[PDB]
């Protein structure tokens, strides 16, 4: 009895944060539900890069004053993450934005020799999303819903 | 209120604005 939704979510989010911080594309195999996970990561690559670029100044301003220096500070970021959803609203935009800010922070962690904090950051983000938004996620068919939400068709409809 | 709420608000705003690009 292991948490398969957490595992899948963590794989997607951990890989994205790590690849954003380093520019390296992990050659490790995805594994169970690898198909959905691959498409989710690819989607996150397209849309997340846009969020970070579109809102670079906002993200920089936040990062600057949050003064993240080690794992203790990462732990503290969970508080902000909780409050993003404290109004009762969940949607994919907020989820991508949170993950995208995570990637932005991961980049920063890399620069200050705190790469060891990237995995705890990914775990924290995944924890909040999966543990506290599980019912909403399931109602979208999980990461399949994520892929579909951001899907842009090329149909001469 | 507490600073964390201000930061969350910024992310919520960005997220909701982004959601509206795709929601349909």
């Amino acid at each position: 009895g292991s948490d398969e939704l957490y595992r899948q979510s963590l794989e997607i989010i951990s890989r994205y944060l790590r690849e954003q911080a380093t520019g390296a594309k992990d050659t490790k195999p995805m594994g169970r539900s690898g198909a959905t996970s691959r498409k989710a990561l690819e989607t996150l690559r397209r849309v997340g890069d846009g969020v970070q670029r579109n809102h670079e100044t906002a993200f920089q301003g936040m990062l600057r004053k949050l003064d993240i220096k080690n794992e203790d500070d990462v732990k503290s970021l969970s508080r902000v993450m909780i409050h993003v959803f404290s109004d009762g609203v969940t949607n994919w935009g907020r989820i991508v934005t949170l993950i995208s800010f995570g990637a932005f922070v991961a980049k920063h962690l890399k620069t200050i020799n705190q790469e060891s904090c990237i995995e705890p950051l990914a775990e924290s983000i995944t924890d909040v999303l999966v543990r506290t938004k599980r019912d909403w996620l399931v109602k979208q068919r999980g990461w399949d819903g994520f892929v579909e939400f951001f899907h842009v068709e090329d149909l001469e409809g | 209120g507490r600073p964390e709420i201000w930061y969350a608000q910024e992310l919520r705003r960005i997220g909701d604005e982004f959601n509206a690009y795709y929601a349909r």
